[PDB]
RNA sequence: UUGUGGUAGACGAGCGUUGUAUUGGAGUUGAAGUCAAAGCGUGAGCAUUGGUGGAUCCAAUACAAGUGAGAAUGCCGGCA
RNA sequence: CGAUAGAAGAAGCUGUUGGAAAGCAGCGCGCAAAAGGGUGAUAGCCCCGUAUUUGAAAUUGUUUUCAUACCUAGCGAGAUCCCUGAGUAGCUCGGAAAACGUUAUUUUGAGUGAAUCUGCCCAGACCAUUGGGUAAGCCUAAAUACUAAUUAGUGACCGAUAGCGAAACAGUACCGUGAGGGAAAGGUGAAAAGAACCCAGAGAUGGGAGUGAAAUAGAUUCUGAAACCAUAUGCCUACAACGUGUCAGAGCACAUUAAUGUGUGAUGGCGUGCGUUUUGAAGUAUGAGCCGGCGAGUUAUGAUAGCAAGCGUUAGUUAACCA
């Protein structure tokens, strides 16, 4: 009993350069390398899935503080103004996105000087 | 219960025959019968499947490939299962056990539980050699005798011990029916057919075998 | 089944297994030991549990 | 079950695969180690060798039979607490047949034993009887027959 | 509630491929198969549509795999 | 009673598309034969063949009977009449086979060497009694395996990488003078019914034309994948320290297997491949030019362990063997 596969092996590569593609040079065309890519690529999104929001974090907080400095507060301090007296949970970026917010971010620094 | 006669052209008598109590089982045992439908089924290996093993190709013991200085590996066999020569190192073997040792106590109560679920599924009708010697042959009353019975997607099988040579000659133009001595008979081609004609004189002698 | 002779000559099966063997270091001589071993080695022993199970697949 | 419906019900349980890689479980691997002679295939040293240890059989004293050359003569013992389970006299050759004991194409002597007591008188033959056998038969006043 | 990190290794649940008898079906009003697509599944897979191809295939239950291909300075072929 | 040329051998029309119907649908028949094959796709009614009835000049296998041979084939009374397998059995030195590595048993390379049914041999040393048989000449069908094969049938046998190397003119070619090794490739079409016509050119070749259902059917001839080589829609790049990608993403061009739509990306954050051993390689540890197909834990017997089942109340089970 000869039992071939050729067809569904084909098959099977297939899919798998089908899963990605859009690489320069010879490693979108070349099986066991785009499979070496796709797993480098699954490493790699889950890399961003945690250091991304670790990012945006910092990133976050690097933005309030730089137009804190303007009014003449720093962040340090600011954001233990909210957590000592005045106690609100608006999230830094809400507020990040609300300094640009018109005659907004002056009402929020307004009230927590209560 | 009962169980009566269909005539050629699917005229039902009126004279009915009782079941004897003896003929039904309480209990069922389906491992038994599954291992019998198996053991039929483990028998449609003709061991035809071989193939050339390593000491069983001819072709030269030299090494193709030397020792050193030959980016490839040594393999001193020409031909081999990974190559392209042919043959695998194992392969299929003619020599399979197809062997099952068999409990006849187990047997008997699968066989007679077989019969015993036939004769309750009320899918068996009643038959007599006096209507397999009124036949010639011809599958044209047997063609009547079907289209009466209205029953083709099923195998129709007559558990028979004489074996008219009119009844026998039948069974064959129409692939759809056939005729089988009442002990050829075998759990997996009787659940393959699933509707059944029984001789009126062979109750008794099932019933008494068991 | 064949079973190994070169075992079986210094090992008996008893009843439940419990494999009985005679005790060594006196087939050959006992010149140095004590009266008290010798007839307490004279009681004749049991594979342990791993050799118990060493033998069942030997034999 | 039918011709389109086989299922089982706890049969066919699970294998194992050693070449379908570790997205399957133990591929190359196969659960034998690695780089160890007992990892290579026709490995597994004697069941009596220890890979160079001295093998236990090797240490010890050999038994002696005194019975060497000869084995010892086949009597069937005839228990007494199973055969009271059926009753019957005059038991016999012709009757042991009959009762699943004997061989029904072959001679063999036969042996009496047991240790349960009894009272109903019977008819026993056997070519070899124990003390207490015969003591509990004795007390049930039955007749039996030491082949002589 | 512990959790869901865990090699060796222990253990569990599976998927598909073919033929084996099926209940059934489709097909020169297009089947297997090929290419693509901007689907469903955690996944073994299944679609659906579009194109060639003009003649076989598959859905569901057990059977067996020369069954499922990542390396073996793996084999052959082709292409650099 | 058979084989080797052979004869008979039965059961259909209509409509549709479809190149072609044989498919499908409506009305019938009939099968000792609805096994198979091919005949324009999926033909019970196209055919044979099929099961069956038969037929054989001549070779002619087997069996039975008869005529003809062959030996075959009864019970008694004696007689130590002669005899019943001679270098024979045995003994001794080294062996061989016997489960045995030499012991009961056979033989001897060498030497020696009896006996006569009363006696002799055998009864795992030998011996007493006792039991069996009288060696030391020959032969035999039956149950004994196998296929170079003649033939019939079947393949959970394979389908041009497989299957004997052997589907093609394969043991070919080729190689070593010689032992020997020993490959590769099949498929048009439906019937070549092979592209008439016309044109460029020296023709090959190619193109319109036509047949052909179809020239995605043009002889590289069922289909013709990807890697690889090119072409073009759009996107950007010739100031750029970069496992060359990921998460996003302006802008550019779109509108989909209708879904926060997609292709691409100036730039922002991060951003030293895989398999194997070594505690341990980003590894300058090693293996890989790429791609496609093949490719490596199976079989028997027996046991053990696990699960389940059957059966039993002295259990299950048949080996071998026969239908």
């Amino acid at each position: 009993m000869r039992i071939k596969g050729g067809k569904q092996t084909r098959v099977r590569r297939k899919k798998w350069l089908k899963q990605a593609s859009g690489s320069f040079g010879t490693r979108h065309a070349s099986y066991k390398v785009a499979k070496q890519t796709v797993i480098q690529a699954a490493k790699y999104a889950y890399r961003d899935r945690r250091n991304k929001k670790r990012d945006f974090r910092s990133l976050w907080i690097l933005r309030l503080n730089a137009a804190l400095r303007e009014q003449g507060m720093t962040y340090s301090v600011f954001i233990n103004l909210l957590k000592k007296h005045n106690i609100e949970i608006n999230r830094k970026v809400l507020s990040e996105l609300a300094i640009k917010e018109p005659s907004k971010f002056n009402l929020i620094v307004q009230k927590v000087k209560s | 219960a009962k169980l009566k006669l269909i005539k050629i052209d699917g005229s039902f008598e009126t004279e009915p025959v009782k079941l004897s109590p003896g003929l039904i089982a309480k209990e069922l045992k389906q491992q038994p019968v599954f291992d019998a439908v198996l053991v039929e089924q483990a028998s449609w290996r003709q061991g035809t499947h071989s193939i050339l093993t390593k000491g069983e190709v001819r072709g030269g013991g030299k090494k193709p490939y030397k020792q050193k200085h030959t980016g490839k590996a040594r393999q001193g066999s020409t031909r081999n299962p990974h190559f392209v020569g042919g043959g695998i190192v194992f392969g299929p073997k003619p020599n399979r056990n197809y062997s099952l040792k068999l409990n006849k106590k187990a047997h008997t109560a699968a066989l007679h539980t077989v019969w015993s679920e036939k004769l309750a599924s009320d899918n068996t009708h009643l038959v007599d050699q006096n209507l397999f010697n009124k036949t010639e042959g011809k599958t044209k009353v047997m063609m009547q005798f079907l289209k009466s019975a209205k029953l083709l997607d099923k195998n129709v099988l007559f558990v028979v011990n004489t074996l008219n040579t009119n009844l026998e000659q039948s069974t064959s133009n129409i692939k759809n029916v056939q005729v089988k001595h009442l002990d050829k008979v075998s759990v997996r081609d009787l659940m393959l057919a699933n509707a059944l004609l029984v001789e009126k004189e062979v109750l008794k002698a099932l019933e008494g075998k068991f | 089944m064949k079973v190994k002779s070169a075992a079986k000559k210094r090992f008996k099966l008893t009843k439940s297994g419990q494999i009985k063997r005679k005790h060594a270091y006196t087939s050959h001589l006992a010149p140095h030991k004590t009266t008290k071993q010798k007839r307490h080695l004279r009681k004749q022993g049991t594979v342990s549990a791993s050799d118990f199970k060493r033998i069942g697949n030997l034999i | 079950l039918n011709q389109l419906k086989s299922v089982p019900k706890a049969r066919n349980h699970k294998t194992k695969t050693l070449g379908r890689g570790h997205g399957s479980g133990l591929g190359k691997t196969s659960g034998r180690g690695q780089k160890g002679q007992k990892a290579r295939k026709s490995g597994l040293t004697r069941p009596g060798f220890e890979g160079g240890q001295t093998p236990l059989y090797r240490r010890l004293p050999k038994f002696g039979n005194a019975r060497k050359g000869f084995l010892k003569q086949e009597w069937v013992v005839l228990n007494l607490n199973k055969i009271a389970k059926l009753k019957l006299d005059k038991i016999n050759r012709a009757s042991l047949i009959e009762k699943q004991v004997i061989s029904a194409k072959s001679q063999l002597p036969i042996k009496l034993i047991g240790h349960t007591k009894l009272e109903k008188p019977l008819h026993f033959e056997v070519h070899k009887v124990s003390k207490q056998a015969l003591k509990a038969v004795e007390n049930a006043n039955g007749s039996v027959k030491l082949l002589e």
